């Protein structure tokens, strides 16, 4: 990823 | 303070120090440091995966902790302990790992 890893929402 | 005694929490160390510790290690190796932000009670999980270090942000809102909406864990240890036994794949398909090997400040 660019810096931080994208984490998906669960809502 | 469960978090301060957690072997895998290193508090206020740098991205560069973490890179030294995570260098050449197996996938699943991980530690938690303080976020580069100014004390939003925010921490950063760093995880070895595929030969590089994934920066995963641990958000802190209301009184809860977590990787994304909704924040449902009541402590960072509760959160890390959970994903020791369950992969992070549901947050991001690239992250088909658990937190397997803690980088231990006692060891």
């Amino acid at each position: 990823s660019i810096d931080y890893v994208p984490m998906l929402d669960m809502k | 303070m469960s978090l301060q005694n957690a072997e895998w929490y290193w508090g206020d160390i740098s991205r560069e120090e973490v890179n030294e510790k995570l260098r050449d290690t197996a996938d699943g190796t991980f530690l938690v440091r303080d976020a580069s932000t100014k004390m939003h009670g925010d921490y950063t999980l760093t995880l070895r995966k595929g030969g590089n270090n994934k920066l995963i942000k641990i958000f802190h809102r209301d009184g809860k902790y977590g990787f994304s909406d909704p924040l449902t864990f009541s402590s960072v240890v509760e959160l890390i302990n959970h994903y020791r036994n369950e992969s992070l794949a549901q947050y991001n398909p690239k992250l088909d790992v658990k937190l397997l090997y803690p980088v231990s400040k006692y060891q």
